[PDB]
């Protein structure tokens, strides 16, 4: 988050 | 109280002491272990790593050591995206295909339930109608799991969902009062409140707001997120408070300015083992030599900085504070992302194995 995840 | 812990199936690929295998799992550490992640193929539940089936056996095999332990398989995650979920919930036939496949798959590999981790319905590529289609999916799974228990005599498969803390994502995809009645528990992702995607430093998981924050910013904390999910209809007993065993890092514009809210230029240096700029496992920040650790007084969490590197993370003390908090709020327990990011092998923090998660177990 929030594409790296 | 529940202690819900996520296992990730890519941690087996890290090097040295960071490598995590089911052998590193403690059968009595958590009450519920969730396997991240499963995906989908042709609207049917499927594995995502080449050796998952072998790992599933080892994972669910832990129940022979601790009969009270329950396991669930999580479908989705951030990298999985939204398209496959959107396509599956689009029609009654695709939802049926998925639901039937899930029961069969969960029973085949001896999982006790399913954790829905769509990130997220109604945003990130998923249209607005997916908010109500997600509600239908949750009803479909709940209905099916109840029916299978009635017809088979087996203990009913559990259904949970990992949900966002951000008001925008919550408003875009979740009919909270509706899905909460069908879910056995709600895994609130009470983290990622701040990160290198912002232009100033901020803590990954602060318990409360900073005095200086107001408006939308005042909702970027654990307490605000919990109050939101409870206010919108989640029974407190079903709300499980997520806890991060990792921190979020930043590169400071100036090593001379290290406060919370100081100018930042981007992600912090990738950790030696996790190799992902912007985040560090607890074992990657707990032993910094030459660093300066401080606690954000009103937010009740720590951060540490050295030179132009700054990282907000959670320690034993903040985890104790957060458990006191969840108890006072009457929540159902704690959830942790993730087993492999705590110092599971006790090789770095000088606090033994699983220092953070063991703290949750003892405090709960």
């Amino acid at each position: 988050r929030f594409x790296x995840x | 109280a529940k202690l819900v812990c996520y296992f990730t199936n890519w941690a087996q690929y890290r090097q040295g002491e960071a490598r995590f295998l089911p052998k590193d799992l403690d059968p009595s550490l958590c009450t519920h272990l969730i396997y991240a992640f499963a995906g989908m193929t042709n609207h049917q539940l499927s594995t995502t790593e080449w050796n998952d089936e072998t790992l599933y056996q080892e994972f669910n095999g832990l129940k022979k050591m601790n009969p009270k332990l329950k396991t669930l398989l999580a479908i989705g995650g951030w990298n999985f995206g939204t398209q496959k979920f959107t396509d599956m919930v689009a029609t009654a036939n695709n939802r049926q295909t998925f639901v039937n496949s899930a029961i069969r798959f969960l029973r085949k590999y001896s999982f006790d339930g399913l954790d829905l981790d769509w990130e997220y319905p109604g945003s990130q590529g998923s249209p607005a109608v997916d908010k109500e289609r997600f509600t239908t999916l949750v009803q479909d799974l709940a209905n099916a799991f109840q029916q299978e228990a009635q017809t088979s005599g087996k203990e009913r498969l559990l259904l949970s969902a990992a949900v966002p803390a951000g008001q925008t994502y919550v408003d875009a995809g979740y009919e909270v009062d509706k899905i909460a009645q069908n879910l056995d528990f709600v895994n609130l992702m009470a983290y990622d409140f701040h990160g290198s995607w912002e232009k100033v430093t901020g803590h990954n998981s602060p318990l409360y707001k900073r005095q200086e924050e107001s408006g939308a910013a005042a909702s970027l904390n654990v307490d605000a997120a919990v109050q939101q999910w409870l206010q919108k209809g989640t029974p407190a007993s079903k709300l499980i408070l997520g806890m991060p065993t990792y921190g979020r890092s930043f590169t400071l514009a100036s090593s001379s300015d290290t406060r919370v809210g100081a100018p930042a230029t981007g992600s912090g240096t990738p950790g030696p083992f996790t190799k992902e700029g912007g985040m560090l496992a607890y074992y990657e920040v707990c032993s910094w030599k030459g660093a300066t650790k401080q606690r954000i007084q009103d937010q009740k969490v720590p951060y540490i900085f050295r030179d132009n590197q700054w990282v907000g993370f959670d320690d034993v003390e903040s985890f104790k504070t957060k458990v006191s908090y969840l108890k006072q709020k009457g929540l159902g327990g704690a959830m942790v992302w993730a087993l492999d990011l705590d110092d599971f092998a006790g090789f770095s923090c000088n606090q033994g194995r699983y220092p953070l998660i063991q703290t949750l177990r003892q405090e709960l």
